[PDB]
């Protein structure tokens, strides 16, 4: 089972309920507050120990975010932990957002190219994909040497190559094959 | 990225240091126990356990240690 | 780069490697403080690889760093190797010193191709009555004895090594593949007091040793082997015992983490034994004639195991252990036994037929035993006592003494040719010897020491 | 201290207790308000031991009080027992009333 698997039944609960009481970016706050504070190598020991209880667990790492966490943030972390899932909080964070993105009809947009391009060819891609796509396009902007020249343009899953790279690449393919 | 007042509160938690060549055990079955921190213990090493029982390391994997123990378990406890 | 051990279980390690330089499957890496060799397996993904350690594991922990090699298992091949013990690593291990290698090879390699293949038919003499008869041999092809434990199968083959070595001009390759250590030091001083050790590259991994060397000491010999076919020559391969080579991935399979198939094999039985069997063949360039030992667990033919290999030989002699129990020796079944070669347009019909001829008259002594046992041989029809009475003698002239059983009994060995081996056989099929006492063909080599033996 | 029953399949009990509390294998335990006794088999961690029931497990429910004795199954030896029909815990199930025992032993050694 895919770490993606069981941090799905939390990841929706959380966006629903933000969601219908109108507190998307205070969860994505709180979620990634404890994505981060639980990563750390001080916290990730303490939340190893056979000798804690569940309610230990999840009241140190209430006490150490404090302010950042209202009460319904409380209350999912004391279900995280009673359910012995607190390993899964960074996971729960990155599908929440995903769960986001979607609902707010957003798309970020990894770009790679030979060399840098000018803001008039990124505003140019960048209406060509929002057309494409039916949804707000934030373009990730890169360079890569190891591209003989053009752009390639990663949408999540879908990617659309007009490099150079590729074009030798099919020729090597067509030649050997 | 962390804050320095939540970094603050982090440096102040109560998490108790272990060492290497001490652990703690998880459970007891049939002859057969998990044991959580002996972080420098070799493959085929002999472990220690109170009232003069001794184990041996079998199963080295990421988060416990799997001993066989070499006498009668029934003496052995969680903790 | 390098990495960390971050799991060990027996003879498996799990090493965690930064993400931009994880190694490739079948690199080989080796421990820091140790200087242990481990193979990798399989990717598990998050820079983790999986790997089978070639040494012992005890005294190993977490945390100790790990380098890799850039490349697979590399053994010393060529004229170097003849007259040398090498281990699975390509190390010496006969206190001759280091290896006078010009180049080394990689232990994994791919079959040669469907358009490489060899078409020979020229036959083999081995000098053994039943060989020679029913399961005839040929250059460049390969050969199986399949047999339980105590039956012949290391005695058989080592009268074959004596016997082939008379005709043969060229370099031989022998890998111990899970077997005796003492058996390998009698090989080495046996062949070094006879002079015959400078044509001959030992290989050894012996019953003493942890699961990776057991698995993969049958590649290192083979890529001896290869290298000398690939320099055009014509060259013997001998390997111990194949069947040890599977079992030592049976041992490693669970701890893989792979899903056990039927009677607890890895899944893998299959193509683990194909990707070695098709590396041993002729080829366009030079050829192998291989002879292999293939063991038989708790006498069951049907095991998934030697169920696996007939399909791999060109040749099948099969031993028994209820033969073996009456005194005959070799202990071979004429009925389960047989070769490509057996063929008309191969061995002419005066062979053929002889062959034939035995088959079908041990064929219906069989079907006989039940009556003969119950009610014994005087109620049979005078057609079935006259062919009980020349299969109990053909079973006993398919006997003959061998020159590394001396030891044994006192005996003198015998080599017996082909010409001989079809004229006696022909003999008692016509009838010719239906007067001689049934006594006088057990242990006799040639048919005419049978006529000698009945005058006591 | 006491544990609670937290899980029930068949013959198989699970019981919780404090980490400070948790009983030894083959420990007798007591489940309160009903004449049930578990023999602890194996120690599954996180305070939890799995244990097998003397008895039917009918009418059992997850959260019951049940108490640890401090010994294995202990029962009556010597004189007393002679003429006597006992069951596995040394029960007198003879209509005979109670076994005139001065001393008792736990049943493993
Ligand atoms: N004439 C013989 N008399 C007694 N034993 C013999 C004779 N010929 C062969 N053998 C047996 O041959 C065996 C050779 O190896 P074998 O047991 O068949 O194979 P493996 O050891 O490899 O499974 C020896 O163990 C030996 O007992
Ligand atoms: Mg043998």
């Amino acid at each position: 089972a895919e770490l993606t698997t069981l941090a799905r039944p939390y990841a929706k609960a959380a966006f629903e309920y933000a969601q219908a009481h109108q507190q998307l970016a205070d969860w994505s706050a709180a979620l990634g507050v404890l994505a981060a504070v639980s990563q750390d190598d001080t916290v990730r020991q303490l939340l190893k120990e056979p000798q804690l209880t569940s309610s230990a667990k999840a009241q140190s790492l209430i006490d150490v975010c404090g302010d950042k966490l209202n009460a319904p943030a409380q209350n999912f972390v004391r279900t995280v932990a009673e359910n012995k899932r607190l390993e899964l909080l960074p996971t729960i964070a990155e599908m929440y957002e995903q769960l986001k993105a979607e609902q707010e009809k957003s798309v970020e947009v990894e770009v790679t190219s030979a060399f840098t391009l000018s803001k008039e060819q990124q505003d140019k891609l960048a209406k060509a994909l929002s057309a494409r796509l039916s949804r707000e396009v934030r373009l990730h902007a890169s360079e890569d040497a190891s591209l003989i020249g053009g752009v390639i343009i990663r949408a999540g899953d879908l990617v659309i190559d007009g490099s150079v790279r590729g074009k030798l690449a099919k020729l090597a393919e067509a030649l050997k094959s | 990225e962390i804050s320095e007042i939540i970094k603050g509160r982090i440096e102040k938690l109560d998490v108790a240091s272990q060492a290497r060549n001490e652990g703690t055990i998880v459970s007891v079955s049939d002859g057969i126990v998990r044991i959580y921190g002996l972080a420098d213990v070799m493959y085929g090493e002999m472990i220690e356990f109170p009232g003069g029982v001794y184990g041996m390391a079998l199963n080295l994997e990421q988060d416990s240690v799997g001993a066989v123990v070499l006498g009668e378990y029934q003496g052995l406890a969680e903790g | 780069s390098s990495g960390r051990i971050v799991q060990i279980i027996g003879a498996v390690i799990d090493v965690e490697f930064p993400r931009d330089a994880v190694p490739s499957i079948y690199e080989a890496l080796k421990v820091q403080g140790v200087e242990t060799t481990l193979e990798v397996q399989q990717q598990l993904g998050d820079g983790v690889v999986r790997s089978i350690a070639m040494g012992s594991t005890e005294g190993l922990k977490r945390g100790l760093n790990v380098d890799s090699t850039g490349a697979a298992i590399s053994v010393p091949v060529g004229k170097a190797t003849l007259g040398r013990i090498m281990d699975v690593l390509g190390n010496p291990i006969d206190e001759a010193g280091p290896i006078g290698e010009e180049e080394r090879w990689g232990i994994h390699r791919e079959a040669p191709s469907y358009a490489d293949q060899a078409g020979g038919n020229e036959l083999l003499e081995t000098g053994i009555k039943v060989i020679d008869l029913v399961c005839p041999f040929a250059k460049g092809g390969k050969v199986g004895l399949f047999g339980g434990a105590g039956v012949g199968k290391t005695v058989n083959m080592m009268e074959l090594i004596r016997n082939i070595a008379i005709e043969h001009s060229g370099y031989s390759v022998f890998a111990g593949v899970g077997e005796r250590t003492r058996e390998g030091n009698d090989f080495y001083h046996e062949m070094k007091d006879s002079n015959v050790l400078d044509k001959v590259a030992l290989v050894y991994g012996q019953m003493n040793e942890p699961p990776g060397n057991r698995l993969r000491v049958a590649l290192t010999g083979l890529t001896m082997a290869e290298k000398f076919r690939d320099e055009g020559r014509d060259v013997l391969l001998f390997i111990d015992n194949i069947y040890r080579y599977t079992l030592a991935g049976t041992e490693v399979s669970a701890l893989l983490g792979r899903m056990p198939s039927a009677v607890g094999y890895q899944p893998t039985l299959a193509e683990e034994m194909g990707v070695l069997q098709e590396r041993i063949t002729s080829t366009k360039k030079g050829s192998i004639t291989s002879i292999q030992a293939v063991y038989v667990p708790a006498d069951d033919l049907t095991d998934p195991s030697p169920a696996t290999t007939f399909a791999h030989l060109d040749a099948t002699v099969v031993l028994s252990r209820d033969i073996a129990s009456l005194g005959i020796y070799p202990a071979v079944d004429p009925l389960d036994s047989t070769s490509r070669q057996l063929d008309p347009l191969v061995i002419g019909q005066d062979h053929y037929d002889t062959a034939r001829g035995v088959q079908y008259v041990l064929q219906r002594y069989k079907e006989l035993k039940d009556i003969i046992a119950i009610l014994g041989m005087d109620e049979l029809s005078e057609a079935d006592k006259l062919l009980v009475a020349r299969a109990r003698k053909i079973q006993r002239f398919l006997s003959q003494p061998f020159f590394v059983a001396e030891v044994f009994t006192g005996s003198p060995g015998k080599y017996v040719s082909l010409k001989d081996t079809i004229a006696g056989f022909k003999g008692i099929l016509n009838g010719d010897y239906d007067h001689l006492p049934e006594q006088a063909f057990y242990m006799v080599g040639g048919i005419e020491e049978a006529v000698e033996k009945a005058k006591k």
